[PDB]
């Protein structure tokens, strides 16, 4: 997260400021990419919306 | 509020002015770093008076 912190409140997964719980969905804007997925201790699966593509699905 | 000690600190790299993804990274050598800093700790109370 580029500020806040993932939660889950069960089946979905959410980026949310640390302080108020305002749930938002996980997109390219709200985190940031840094290495792989073998090297984080209690990383987890969950698709990152790209708020670009449907633009672009859209123009196709 | 609980949280886990690993999401703590990165908080703490945060605050420090370093990014999350270095802890989650190197939080093997970090753990390894404040236990034998520890030790340490315990070694000079133990020796010096
Ligand atoms: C950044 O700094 C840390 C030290 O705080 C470096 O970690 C240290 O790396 C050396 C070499 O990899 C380790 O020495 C090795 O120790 C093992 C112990 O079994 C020994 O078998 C090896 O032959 C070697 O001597 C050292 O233990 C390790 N220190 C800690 C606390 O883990 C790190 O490599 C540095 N990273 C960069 C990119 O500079
Ligand atoms: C965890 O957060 C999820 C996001 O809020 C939530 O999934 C959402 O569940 C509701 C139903 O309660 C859906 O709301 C929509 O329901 C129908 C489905 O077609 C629509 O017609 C309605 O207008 C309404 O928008 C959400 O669509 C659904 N979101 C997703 C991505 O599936 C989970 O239910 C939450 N889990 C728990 C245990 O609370
Ligand atoms: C999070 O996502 C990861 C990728 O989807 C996933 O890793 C995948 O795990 C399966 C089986 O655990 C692997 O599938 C194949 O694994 C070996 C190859 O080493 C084969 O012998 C098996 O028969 C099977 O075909 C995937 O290769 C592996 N994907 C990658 C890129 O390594 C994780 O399991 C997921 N983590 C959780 C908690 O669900
Ligand atoms: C957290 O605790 C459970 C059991 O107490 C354990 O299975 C799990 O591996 C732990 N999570 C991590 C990232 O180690």
């Amino acid at each position: 997260p580029r500020e806040g912190v993932f939660v889950s409140n069960g089946t979905h997964w959410f980026v949310t400021q640390r302080n108020f719980y305002e749930p938002q969905i996980i997109t390219t804007d709200n985190t940031f990419v840094s290495g792989n997925c073998d090297v984080v201790i209690g990383i987890v699966n969950n698709t990152v919306y790209d708020p670009l593509q449907p633009e672009l699905d859209s123009f196709k | 509020l609980q949280i886990p000690f690993a999401m703590q600190m990165a908080y703490r790299f945060n605050g420090i002015g370093v990014t999350q993804n270095v802890l989650y990274e190197n939080q093997k050598l970090i753990a390894n770093q404040f236990n034998s800093a520890i030790g340490k700790i315990q070694d000079s109370l133990s020796s010096t008076a």
